[PDB]
């Protein structure tokens, strides 16, 4: 089995 | 091109929160198993396992950035859920903070290997397991930062 | 002698996000 | 809380001059600091209560450019080293601490928030000390208090061999005064 990655997360809520 | 410190991640069977912290990404033992995390070279290994901690880490992946352990020793922390939600939460022991405001358990769901963070949102610890009565998470447990830093050495 | 000029900016008031996909 | 910063460059160096010169400046404005260059240097420029203040050693006594050119300082201090102009149209104050904490975060021209343990009046010291070029262009820039409040704005560094061990700050009470 591998762990996968599906979202992150910005803590300063840094836009695009 | 922003970049994240905590990743939401998963196994097959659960799905839960990794962060990083001084280049690696760590996460909770009891999510990750000693499976390896993916990348587009393939597998990477665990760069750090300690069963006893319920800690592991692998080298922190692409599009991500590093947290800075605390060191103002604040008691006044903040839990990051995977919905992005922040819960003050005031420090009791070595491991152990109390929730401002106690809530629904099924509002941390999937947040173990979440962050916790002083009042300048640096890293405290990990968060492991929800202290509760019946219904109602109340308090937290979690890998506190120190536990790393000496699991790097 | 010339104006002084804003060339970037910091923001205090972002909260923690999920970085959209 | 908790305080957590980021930076975005919106100028480069052509446009900043062109800029300058011309007083006349029609990019849009967000959040709370800004950073700002005069042709000489670059620092920081915080909004506390409506009016975007600075250091007065990086500013001098220059206008600011605006969308209607250039504008006038509000308040001018030479010996606190302060220099204020109205906030411009779009950015977002901090209020003025009053818990009064000795616990100080400071922010920092690449949006890093570092611990500050006041140790008096316009004086407090950091709990890991920096290289002294770390903190080049950070004058101007804030100090809260846990909650997010405005304690002071960065003056200058104390160090010794280019290590900085303690900052200098201009207090929000010398603001007040200076408003009066
Ligand atoms: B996580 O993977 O998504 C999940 C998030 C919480 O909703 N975590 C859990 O479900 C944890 C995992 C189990 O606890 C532990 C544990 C706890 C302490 C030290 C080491 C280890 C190692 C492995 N697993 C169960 N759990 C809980 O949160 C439980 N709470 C609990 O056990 O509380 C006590 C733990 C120490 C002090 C209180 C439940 C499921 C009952 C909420
Ligand atoms: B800023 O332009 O980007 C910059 C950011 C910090 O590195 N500011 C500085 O480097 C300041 C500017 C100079 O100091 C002053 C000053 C200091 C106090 C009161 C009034 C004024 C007015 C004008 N200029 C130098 N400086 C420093 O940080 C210096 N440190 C220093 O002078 O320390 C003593 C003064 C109060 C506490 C001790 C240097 C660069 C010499 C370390
Ligand atoms: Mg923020
Ligand atoms: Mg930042
Ligand atoms: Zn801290
Ligand atoms: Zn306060």
């Amino acid at each position: 089995g591998s762990v996968v990655i599906v979202g992150r997360i910005v803590l300063s809520g840094k836009p695009a | 091109q922003v970049e994240g410190e905590v990743q939401i991640v998963s196994t097959a069977t659960q799905t839960f929160l990794a962060t990083c912290i001084n280049g690696v990404c760590w996460t909770v033992y009891h999510g990750a198993g000693t499976r390896t995390i993916a990348s587009p070279k393939g597998p990477v290994i665990q760069m750090y396992t300690n069963v006893d901690q319920d800690l592991v880490g692998w080298p922190a992946p692409q599009g991500s950035r590093s947290l800075t352990p605390c060191t103002c020793g604040s008691s006044d922390l903040y839990l990051v859920t995977r919905h992005a939600d922040v819960i003050p939460v005031r420090r009791r022991g070595d491991s152990r903070g109390s929730l401002l405001s106690p809530r629904p358990i099924s509002y941390l769901k999937g947040s173990s290997g979440g962050p916790l963070l002083c009042p300048a949102g640096h890293a405290v610890g990990l968060f492991r397991a929800a202290v509760c009565t019946r219904g109602v998470a109340k308090a937290v447990d979690f890998i506190p930062v120190e536990n790393l830093e000496t699991t790097m050495r």
